[PDB]
């Protein structure tokens, strides 16, 4: 009991299947590969790259800005929606 | 034991990658160890360089939480499925979606590819699983059967092609061409959330909150029962070296000797800098192609990479 | 004193000048300000009584006006404390200008 | 006069309510006060005295 | 001693919690901006 | 007994530092 | 008419919170201990919620218990 | 085969959150054997979510700790979803792309 | 025989206690557990297709 | 015009209404009373009628604590009131009572 | 300024704000003496305002 109804979505599209090619990374290559060596050497390379990369005679106050070097608050990622630094910035920006 | 069996080296945590805004629910690894992919509550799919751990590419297009991700071996595709209801096929040649497989009635929890045939298998809350013809976007078969949400599905080439488990605690084995069940196992008392097929032995394992069972093929004779670590356990994954990993909702991870159920290591891992203690536990985890790295997806919105310790003994 | 109170009351009346049906609290505000016109010395004495005594006020409502870029805080007070505070303000600025409190370099200034 | 001061200050300490939420403001000044202007400009005068220095 | 609410740490340094042996890196953004292909075609 | 669950009957459906002393007495 | 709803609602509320209060053959509320008549049950209830009404029940309490 | 949509998204997300918690925990928590507080645990869920919307610390005097760590987990997730959505919408309105009557008032309430 | 009643003899159905009880070992490997073979798979796959 | 003195009838009816409907619905409770608004009902609950409020004499410790704190944070009553566990208006009256009876 | 904050790479010109509304010839040139004079100014002003009071 199959209905003669249709729908736009259903119609043919992409009837061909893109098989992976040899340089894309066909399974043939994969089977032969020694992944572990490749993974190690890539890792080493990455590490190396990283290494390469790296008067007023009168006032109330003596210098406040002495050792204040920013701090890694934007390097910390926090899994807490209200104490993420992203949230702080958002809250700072949009409320007055 | 046989004789204080198979000495395996411990693993250590190697690297921690932040950069999801939601829970990472899913990790998959590309066929050439080049890039590994993650699905998230953030609604993105991110692709990460395996080696450096830098983020390569963020895809957007799911409407809700992405739950499942597969990278095809024989074609340059991602498949992903979500809480949305939608299973999508991305052509990684253009980084866009080329097809969408339509028809589950609720969230799709899981999916997998037949390794030789070109057919996609999905699990949903609606208690069915589907066999989809990748090429024509067509429900080849609908696997009615379980009474609750189907959770994890695996696909294999040989006999019982489709192995699936659900929150109703029973595993059915599905005969692909019939779209009917050959075997029902009912030996878990609580929800089966994860299963895994052993690379060489022709056996399979299933995990429940209570314990983890191995099975013979076909027809699932009982074999062993690994008992130890009791949590709601979301992940089972296995190396060719016989290393079975169990993840869990309470954060815990345990490593097992596939053969014996010797649990050599217990890893309890620190939650992320911010976060809360309760947002711990690993939703899922995977092994690069070299078996040298273990990747975990965690509720603290991170990816952790574990590396096998070289000094060990 | 009458001068100041008058000014402040007009100022308060200016927010509602278009005056749709408004609401209940606003209604209280118009009726109370209107009261202040009929019997000013009453209002002035009540005010000075507050200023000499009460250290505890009621809760202020808050809402955000949306400029589509940065939101603007908006506060809501009970009418009594609004009339009191208003007169307090006209007075403070008046004495201040008379006594040359603020040097010229502060320029959201009345002159220009 | 000390009374005026204690009134103005004690006013900035009140309860902020939005629907469900209630809290006390013990620290920041409330802008929406009628006389808040004078507080702002006076305090600003102070910090000006800081920036310019008394002599200048 | 005193810390303004401008700073005020909550949570330990990212690195500290995990320990030294593991590497913790926060990837935000990404690289290989999208017009690039994962899996590049044959020619 | 442990798994007795308190009924979730719905309602819808503080300390101080001593530095304040040093400051205030200072002023 | 809105006024009519309040009369209905303030009788039921004084029925819930309510053994002494009643309604006579007329409509009024009465405290059968104190023999007082109340304009509205809630107004009556407050007298019913008062400390004098309380006492006269205790006094009649003792006066019966003897 | 109804398709997720803007009208249905908030309802959808909360639907599958109620289901997520329900399946997970009632397949996770159990041994009540009869019916374990499903209506009740979910009422604790909505209660906690309201409390976090009102910024009221929510502590139930008796409760199993796995249930509490549960609720705090999922509630924090929904909080992350809601908040991120809020940020994103304010970005859209800032750029002036979206003209909608509802998302402006809602987004306002959120901030 | 109760349980089978609806079905044909061919279709299997577990019921006895013995079925439930564990069977051990089977060694590192035995012909007993193995993936039909290449050739069986090819046959199955082709017929299926 | 709506403002005025609080009545035992209005106050008891406020007790019953708060008991039945719950703390967060004020407009519903103001609906039953006459000549009173929702704000006034809420602040009338939390200021005075609320049973958690402590109505009694101040012990010696509460007087020591109140005086010390009031010398610590001048004129801030809504900050101090929760610390001593009393109502802001009440601890105010008691403070002016301590300076009044002190001389 | 250069005493407390040295800049051996001349990075003071990286994050300096100009007004890009104006045409190029009208927009502000970037030179060491000029830029560093600027940051030295802004820094000198800032050091007269204690961070707990206000900031810039
Ligand atoms: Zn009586």
């Amino acid at each position: 009991q199959l209905s003669k109804q249709y729908s736009s979505r259903d119609l043919p599209s992409h009837t061909k299947i893109k098989y992976r090619q040899t340089t894309q990374d066909a399974p043939e290559e994969v089977r032969n590969r020694d992944f572990r060596r490749e993974l190690e050497e890539r890792e080493r390379a990455a590490a190396r790259e990283k290494n390469r990369d790296r008067w007023d005679d009168d006032v109330v106050f003596k210098n406040c800005a002495k050792g204040v070097d920013d701090q890694k608050k934007d390097k910390r990622f926090v899994n807490d929606t209200l104490r993420s630094e992203f949230h702080k910035k958002f809250m700072e920006k949009y409320i007055k | 034991t046989m004789p204080k069996p198979q000495w395996h080296p411990p693993w250590k945590l190697y690297r921690v990658i932040s950069g999801h805004l939601g829970w990472v629910r899913c990790i998959a690894v590309e066929p050439g160890n080049q890039w590994f992919v993650t699905g998230s509550a953030d609604r993105t799919i991110k692709i990460w360089d395996l080696a450096s751990g830098k983020l390569k590419l963020s895809l957007t297009g799911h409407i809700s939480t992405v739950r499942g991700v597969i990278v095809s071996t024989r074609s340059p595709y991602l498949f992903s499925c979500g809480e949305d209801k939608q299973v999508k096929c991305w052509d990684l040649e253009y980084n866009k979606v080329i097809r969408h497989y339509h028809g589950h009635l609720s969230a799709v929890y899981g999916l997998d590819l037949h390794p030789t045939i070109d057919v996609l298998v999905t699990c949903s809350r609606d208690s069915t699983a589907r066999i989809w013809d990748v090429r024509t976007k067509a429900s080849v078969h609908t696997l009615s059967g379980h009474t609750n949400a189907v959770a994890t599905v695996r696909c294999q080439a040989a006999e019982p092609q489709i192995i699936t488990g659900s929150h109703d605690t029973t595993i059915r084995l599905w005969d692909l061409v019939a779209g009917k069940t050959r075997v029902t196992l009912t030996n878990h008392k609580k929800s089966v959330r994860a299963v895994v097929l052993h690379p060489r032995h022709y056996t399979f394992a299933s995990g429940s909150p209570d314990n983890i069972k191995q099975w013979k093929f076909p027809d699932g004779s009982f074999i062993q029962n690994l008992s130890g670590h009791n949590a709601i356990i979301n992940t089972l994954t296995v190396n060719s070296d016989g290393v079975l990993v169990s993840g869990a909702d309470n954060g815990t991870m345990h490593l097992w000797d596939w053969r014996t159920g010797y649990n050599f290591q217990r890893v309890h891992a620190a939650v992320q800098p911010g976060s809360l203690d309760s947002e711990s536990g690993i939703f899922a985890c995977a092994f690069d192609q070299s078996e040298s790295r273990l990747l975990t997806a965690e509720a603290d919105k991170t990816i952790k990479v574990y590396r096998e310790d070289d000094t060990a003994t | 004193d009458t001068k100041l109170l008058i000014l402040a009351l007009e100022r308060l009346k200016e927010a509602y000048s278009v005056k749709s049906r408004l609401n209940q609290s606003q209604r209280e505000e118009l009726g109370l300000i209107e009261q202040a016109y009929d019997n000013p010395h009453e209002a002035l004495s009540r005010i000075k009584r507050h200023l000499l005594t009460q250290r505890a006020f009621k809760e202020v409502g808050i809402e955000f006006m949306d400029l589509y870029s940065h939101l603007v805080p908006v506060y809501d007070v009970e009418p009594l404390e609004k009339i009191t505070d208003a007169y307090l303000d006209q007075y403070l600025w008046y004495e201040a200008d008379k006594r040359r409190l603020f040097p010229p370099w502060i320029k959201p200034a009345d002159t220009e | 006069d000390h009374n005026i001061a204690d009134y103005m200050t004690a006013k900035n300490n009140v309860v902020i309510n939005y629907k469900d939420m209630n809290h006390t403001n013990s620290y920041g000044i409330i802008r929406g006060l009628q006389f808040a202007s004078f507080i702002v400009q006076y305090y600003g005068l102070v910090m000006d005295l800081l920036v310019l220095g008394l002599h200048r | 001693e005193v810390v303004l609410h401008e700073d005020k740490k909550y949570y330990p340094t990212a690195e500290e919690v995990y320990g030294p042996e593991v590497e913790t890196i926060v990837q935000e953004e990404d690289t290989q901006p999208l017009t690039e292909p994962i899996i590049k075609p044959v020619k | 007994q442990e798994w007795k669950i308190p009924p979730c009957i719905s309602n819808w459906k503080v300390h101080i530092n001593e530095n304040f002393a040093k400051l205030a007495e200072a002023l | 008419s809105s006024s009519e709803s309040n009369r209905d609602r303030r009788e039921r509320l004084r029925q819930l919170a309510l053994p002494y209060f009643m309604k006579n053959h007329l409509g009024s509320y009465e405290c059968k201990l104190c023999l007082t008549l109340h304009n509205n049950e809630g107004s009556y209830l407050a007298h019913t919620q008062g400390k004098k009404h309380q006492t006269n029940l205790a006094r009649r309490a003792a006066k019966e218990a003897k | 085969a109804k398709t997720v949509t803007k009208q249905r998204v908030e309802s959808h997300f909360d639907l599958e959150l109620r289901a997520a918690v329900m399946h997970d925990i009632l397949d996770m928590m159990p041994e009540g054997i009869k019916q374990n507080k499903a209506r009740t645990i979910l009422q604790h869920l909505s209660e906690a979510w309201r409390c976090w919307k009102a910024n009221i610390p929510w502590k139930v005097p008796g409760l199993p700790t796995p249930i509490e760590n549960m609720i705090l987990r999922y509630v924090k997730a929904k909080a992350d979803w809601w908040t991120n959505t809020a940020h994103y919408n304010r970005e859209r309105i800032r750029r002036g792309a979206t003209v909608d009557k509802t998302v402006c008032k809602k987004n306002l309430g959120r901030l | 025989a109760i349980a089978r009643q609806g079905q044909s003899k061919d279709k299997v159905i577990y019921s006895k206690y013995t079925d439930l009880v564990p069977k051990e070992v089977m060694n590192a490997d035995d012909p007993d557990l193995q993936r039909p073979d290449e050739e069986a798979i090819k046959e199955i796959t082709e017929k299926t297709r | 015009i709506k403002g005025g003195v609080w009545r035992n009838t209005e106050d008891e009816i406020l007790k019953a209404a708060v008991m039945k409907y719950g703390k967060n619905q004020w407009s519903r409770i103001a609906s039953l009373l006459h000549r009173k608004s929702a704000k006034q009902c809420k602040a009338r609950w939390y200021e005075w009628l609320d049973p958690s409020i402590k109505k009694t004499e101040w012990s010696r410790e509460e007087e020591e604590k109140l005086l010390h704190l009031a010398k610590l944070m001048p004129t801030q009553w809504r900050t101090i009131a929760p610390i001593i566990g009393r109502t802001a208006a009440q601890c105010l009256e008691h403070y002016e009572f301590l300076l009044d009876k002190a001389a | 300024y250069l005493t407390e904050h040295p800049d051996p790479n001349n990075e003071n010109i990286v994050g300096y704000n100009n007004k890009k509304c104006w045409p190029r010839d009208a927009r502000m040139r970037l030179m060491k003496h000029d830029v560093n004079l600027g940051r030295a100014v802004f820094w000198d002003i800032k050091n007269r305002l204690p961070r707990s009071v206000t900031t810039v």
